RNA sequence: UAUUAUAUUUAUUCAUAUAAUUAAUAGGAUAAUAUUUGUAGUUUUUGAUACCAUGAUAAGGAUUAUAAAUUGAAAGUGUUAAUAUCAUAAUCAAAAUUUAUUAUUUAUAUUAAAUAUGUAUGUGUAGAUAAAAUAAGAAAUUA
């Protein structure tokens, strides 16, 4: 029914004792528990599929909260709302990059270090490989696209290229 | 004969020292021995490779915001770029400033290590967003632009091997760089007190002699440079009457090795040994005889010993607390040393 | 190395009575990881007026 | 660039690092973000130290500095691209061409386990599964179990 | 622009050419320091004597 | 408790075998004092502190 | 189509569509995996998987 | 997919009529915007709470030298109608200018008033195919 | 000059881009990882001093 | 771990992941063993409390 | 011939892609000392691209069976390992239906959370079409 919540003192009782409402304020004192005071008293819903043995979900625990106006968008879900610092999405960042040995080290440094030189890429080599063939055999069919042109357009003081035959 | 995408670069090095160093070969890349990579573009030319390389956050884009072009095709469709101007008489400007992006320093961990909001990242080492000279982090100018080329940027030339270095950046990698790139200690052999700091020890210094324990730890709480001795001296100082064995002991190590040593000081050890004393800690009291001590990498590396007569101090207030309390084994111990 | 000293140390050998005895002029130069910001007339011209009393070389 | 040196098969996997600094850049401005809109959506007075005038200007300032958090990321977590670092092929979340667990698609997945590239194992396919929970509650049971063990089985102090 | 000593070559003038990065043993692409001024005998070009050296 | 014995369970992380990995779950008896001045068990104020002291962001 | 024995010894391979054993065809009988004369291998004479289960309950 | 729209049709299939979750899409087609709901105008494609701030598009968050459109996510409000200056959304093909300002527009964002799916179509666009295809469907006479 | 440093890569082929073969080592399990506890001959020299 | 976050860039940051994901602390107490005297002479907690 | 049954049931209104620069290593406290605090030689090449650029894993029932047994196959369906020589097209929100290869909620109560489909009342109603013998319950015309 429409009940006024009341709360009379432990001074008023012609026995003294601590009131369940005033041990809720000490329990959210102690544990830094929010009192969201729009709370409906007729909205104590419990998950039966969670709460209640008679479906095959039993789990116990409220698994979820039976509340249709429900989204990220309230400061009372963004309160209980674990942040995604150091969670799989960090994991799957600092390890999913398509090169897995770029996570490990840096490619010129282990080069370097086992091999002499800073290898290139086995698709770069394969390219590389077949330019060696290919212009073997044949040639008259390259392009010369570079990043900086200066140097081509403009060669040293020397450096005559030869022309081919 | 050849379609080229930069025309022309810069060289890193200048003829003050090219020309004497030319007179030896590189030892280049076998596969791609000439290597023109973004140190070498111009600033024009680079303004444009930072411009562009981000979604809707680099400047590049014609309704990114900070675009410098006014006229863009769509389609054989021009559109004009309405300015600010223009814009403000429904889009109302709330432009805080370059203090905006700059998070304080105490918000680091809780942002993930970070102080700028950038889209473009900042590495606090050197060796990520590093362009022609080093990038330093210098969170008073960082703009959009982003002129510095500090950014470590998402689309560049040369950007995959600093993404994969970020990526496999270290757990502790903004703070413990941020840390050691500043707050270095001087030739001068001092220890690095500030300027802005010292209202800050000021008023923790006084705080905690009025002997107001926690509030002088909040404050220490905002601590960002080195406080100076005197600050651990009344930090540890509050202590000695309630007893708090545990928060002076923190209260030491915190200076102690983690802020060069500043903590290494025998008034702050011996109001860490009264601590020690009236919380009746006979291991507490050895281990605070054990700083006094010290060893040879604190006593003559990091040059924060104690003056001999501070020594003294403490070792009579070892042995006054010891032969009181009746540890004979140990206080026997000190007086070895003495 | 972060927290070497970066400078020479000049130790101070004083016997703990001097060290005591000589305390306004010597908390007035450097001493460890302290340099105060006084004057080198100040700490000569105290080098000058009070070493000669002193009787140890 | 323009195609000069290609190191890589795919000139899209330059979107998987794209992607991950998406994810830094996620982490970064999280807990900021998750604080500002609590604070200015906040309806019943904060505490008894900041309340009603003051509530109102600080809420309004709290926006203000939430929009003028340039470099913020607000897209959903939902909304993000997310693609097989091996082929570069686009998975999307929630339907069968996502492997969850190895963050790939139903494509580059199903090569790498007719080939030996991951260890997984071959169990019926019109059935449930071998967890007695897949098998017990469908999906959201799984999901329920997950959910219970990473946050709900604390005493949360 | 480009030429035999610029452009990708396997062979080169009936033997193989050395210019092309792709044409090594990566044996040769180790790191090595040089050995000129060392005593005459202890220089790579007397490897097989380095076991035999007082 | 022996922590020799732990060190000896410890770098078991090293010698196990092949695709193989240990989480230790330590569950060890401590002791936390509660003490006087600094925790006090005394009355209730005079001033109560009502549901306006616990609202959101009032943490 | 695999020997008649305590399925635990078999292991379901990765990739082939078998079953293999972990120790390498080094077989134990039903027998060893029972007390000596168990009555249908039980682990217990007395009762079956939810005999022992509910007689310990009660 | 079949005829690339964007440069993205280059590189997403199709996957027929495929079923999807509810609500999860690769692709936010809003093909639902400029849906009149009488009583829930304030409501339906809309923010949620009525007392919420602005979205986005409605402040300079820095010091831009300017942009050329702005979203549909910026709420129409007092000047949008009274400074009449031009506000552009990204519509097909190029951009769609709210030149005629009115007062009903104020509250809402520009998506209840930027026509998703247009009833002309321009054959100029479609195929040899398509245009047969809108015609067995009903949209070109024929 | 030094003889270990030794060819870890094959000539670079299409053996690479046609087989299965691994272009790295697959990491050991049982080993440790590599740290610097050691003192150089000046500064064993020093704690002699 | 002791596969292959063992060891290289990923070492650290994998530690940091784990620890952190493990960094919970469960307290237990026994209130039987908080039914104890208080030096006072007190029964530290008693039926009421 | 025998080692053994389809003529029944439930079905058909079907749609979604976007706003160009992928070329490299660089260790920081509780460690007996590197400012290496802040590690500066530009410009000789070109394929996985908007463009030819080999390979390699699906969907599809019609006669190896009854007991301690499963009613899903190799013929390869977009992304993958050697042919080069037109052009940067790649998700960070808000998005433009022509695409055969799709099971829609049916008259007591109808918009509250990242926004979430305003059209088609009509005799269950042309033509041709879908599925299934499996925890449901089906029974008789072999090549």
């Amino acid at each position: 029914g429409v009940h006024r919540v009341g709360y009379t003192h432990p001074s008023t009782l012609p026995v003294p004792c601590a009131q369940r409402w005033d041990l809720r304020l000490a329990r959210a004192r102690i544990f830094q528990e929010y009192i969201e005071e729009k709370a409906p008293g007729a909205w104590q819903l419990e998950d039966e599929r969670s709460m209640s043995p008679e479906f095959k979900t039993f789990t116990g625990y409220p698994m979820r909260e039976m509340r249709p106006g429900y989204g990220q968008n309230l400061p009372d879900f963004i309160m209980k709302k674990r942040l995604p610092n150091n969670t799989h999405y960090e994991l799957f960042a600092r390890r999913d990059i398509p090169n897995e040995d770029n996570a490990m080290y840096g490619k010129y440094l282990y080069d370097m270090t086992v091999h002499g030189t800073s290898l290139p890429s086995t698709y770069r080599m394969h390219k590389d490989i077949n330019k060696a063939q290919r212009n073997d055999r044949k040639l008259s069919g390259n392009r010369f696209r570079v990043l900086c042109s200066s140097g081509a357009k403009k060669p040293p003081s020397g450096w005559e290229p030869i022309p081919d035959a | 004969s050849v379609t080229g995408v930069f025309s022309k670069g810069r060289g890193i090095g200048h003829a003050a020292v090219t020309s004497i160093l030319r007179y030896i070969p590189r030892a280049r890349v076998p596969w791609q021995p000439s290597r023109f990579g973004r140190e070498n573009l111009s600033a024009s030319d680079l303004a444009v490779l930072w411009s562009r390389g981000r979604y809707r956050d680099g400047p590049g884009n014609y309704n990114s915001g900070y675009h410098t072009e006014k006229t863009h095709v769509l389609e054989d469709n021009t559109v004009t770029m309405i300015p600010k101007h223009e814009l403000e008489k429904y889009m109302p400007d709330i432009s805080i400033g370059p203090k905006a992006l700059v998070t304080p320093v105490s918000l680091m961990s809780a942002r993930n290590g970070h102080r700028v909001t950038h889209d473009l990242l900042h590495s606090y080492d050197p060796h990520i967003g590093r362009l022609d000279k080093p990038a330093v982090v210098d969170h008073d100018n960082i703009t959009v632009e982003d002129p510095n080329r500090v950014g470590l940027n998402a689309a560049t030339l040369d950007c995959r091997g600093r993404i994969y270095r970020w990526l496999r950046r270290g757990p502790f990698f903004q703070e413990d760089h941020y840390f050691r790139r500043s707050l270095r200690l001087n030739r001068d052999g001092t220890v690095p007190t500030a300027a802005h700091e010292a209202p800050l020890m000021r008023k923790i210094v006084r705080l905690a002699q009025r002997g107001h324990l926690k509030a002088a730890c909040e404050e220490y709480r905002r601590v960002t440079t080195v406080p100076p001795v005197e600050v651990y001296r009344a930090l540890t100082a509050c202590c000695i009457p309630g007893g708090l064995i545990a928060d002076a002991v923190a209260i030491f190590e915190d200076g102690n090795s983690k802020l060069f040593y500043v903590a290494r000081d025998g008034e702050v050890l011996h109001n860490v040994m009264r601590c020690a004393i009236k919380a009746k800690n006979r291991v507490r009291v050895m281990w605070v005889y054990n700083v006094m001590r010290g060893r040879y990498y604190e006593n003559v590396i990091v040059r924060a010993e104690i003056d001999p007569i501070w020594r003294y101090r403490i070792a009579l207030l070892a042995l006054e607390y010891f032969l009181d309390h009746n540890c004979a084994e140990e206080a026997g111990t000190v007086y070895s040393y003495l | 190395l972060v927290n070497k000293y970066r400078g020479v140390w000049i130790e101070l050998d004083m016997h703990p009575a001097f060290r005591v005895a000589l305390e306004p002029q010597l908390r007035k130069l450097p001493q460890g990881r302290t340099i105060p910001k006084t004057s080198v007339d100040e700490v000569i011209s105290d080098y000058i007026n009070t070493a000669h009393l002193i009787q140890d070389e | 660039m323009r195609h000069i040196g290609q190191d890589v098969p795919k000139r899209h996997t330059h979107f998987v690092l794209e992607s991950r600094l998406m994810y830094e850049k996620s982490f970064r401005d999280s807990w900021l973000h998750s604080v500002c809109r609590a604070v200015s959506q906040i309806d019943e007075p904060l505490s008894k130290t900041i309340s009603g005038t003051r509530q109102k200007m600080l809420q309004r300032k709290v926006t203000c500095f939430q929009y003028n958090q340039y470099g913020l990321f607000k897209v959903p977590y939902y909304r993000l691209a997310n693609v097989d670092r091996y082929h570069a092929v686009q998975g999307v979340p929630g339907t069968r061409e996502w492997v969850p667990y190895a963050n790939v698609s139903y494509w580059t997945m199903n090569k790498m386990v007719r080939s030996g590239n991951l260890l997984v194992h071959r169990v019926h396919y019109t059935g449930w599964g071998t967890d007695p929970h897949l098998k017990k509650g469908g999906w959201e049971h799984r999901w329920n179990k997950v959910m219970q063990r990473n946050a709900l089985q604390y005493s949360r102090i | 622009q480009a030429d035999r000593r610029t452009r990708h070559h396997m062979m080169l003038d009936g033997q193989i050419n050395p210019r092309e990065w792709m044409n090594w043993h990566p044996k040769e692409y180790q790191p090595w320091y040089f050995d000129r001024h060392k005593f005459l005998y202890e220089r790579q070009q007397y490897a097989h004597f380095h076991h035999l050296l007082c | 408790q022996s922590t020799e014995f732990e060190k000896r369970m410890y770098d078991i992380r090293h010698w196990l075998h092949r695709q193989t990995t240990c989480e230790f779950h330590t569950i060890y008896r401590k002791n936390v004092i509660h003490d006087g001045s600094v925790f006090p068990t005394e009355h209730d104020p005079a001033t109560p502190t009502t549901h306006d002291h616990h609202r959101m962001f009032s943490f | 189509v695999r020997p008649d024995v305590p399925e635990d010894q078999y292991v379901d391979s990765w990739y082939v569509c078998t079953s293999m054993t972990h120790h390498l065809g080094d077989y134990r009988p039903w027998s060893a995996s029972a007390p000596p004369n168990a009555y249908r291998f039980r682990p217990y004479n007395e009762f079956d998987a939810k005999g022992r289960e509910y007689v310990e309950y009660m | 997919l079949k005829m690339a729209k964007s440069a993205f049709g280059f590189y997403l299939a199709r996957r027929g009529q495929r079923k999807f979750p509810f609500l999860r899409r690769p692709h936010i087609k809003n093909t639902h915007a400029m849906n009149l709901s009488a009583p829930y105008f304030w409501s339906f494609m809309t923010a949620k709470s009525q007392t919420y701030f602005l979205p986005e598009e409605n402040y300079i968050t820095g010091d831009w030298t300017g942009k050329f459109f702005v979203s549909k996510l910026q709420v129409y409000t007092l000047q949008h109608a009274t400074s009449g200056s031009t506000v552009r959304v990204k519509s097909f093909p190029s951009v769609f200018e709210l030149s005629s300002p009115s007062r009903w527009n104020i509250g809402k964002e520009l998506n209840t008033l930027t026509k998703p799916r247009m009833d002309l179509i321009d054959e100029q666009m479609l195929t040899k195919k398509q245009r047969l295809d809108y015609v067995k469907a009903g949209l070109l006479p024929k | 000059m030094l003889s270990q440093n030794v060819a870890k890569t094959t000539v670079p082929s299409y053996y690479m881009i046609r087989t299965n073969l691994p272009q790295r080592k697959p990491q050991n399990q049982w080993e440790g990882v590599y740290y610097f506890g050691g003192i150089t001959k000046r500064q064993r020299h020093l704690i002699l001093l | 771990n002791n596969l292959e976050y063992k060891r290289y860039d990923w070492q650290g940051w994998y530690q940091r992941m784990v620890d952190v994901h493990n960094r919970n602390i469960s307290l237990r107490c026994r209130v039987s063993d908080l039914k104890r005297l208080d030096p006072n002479g007190v029964p530290f907690v008693d039926m009421q409390t």
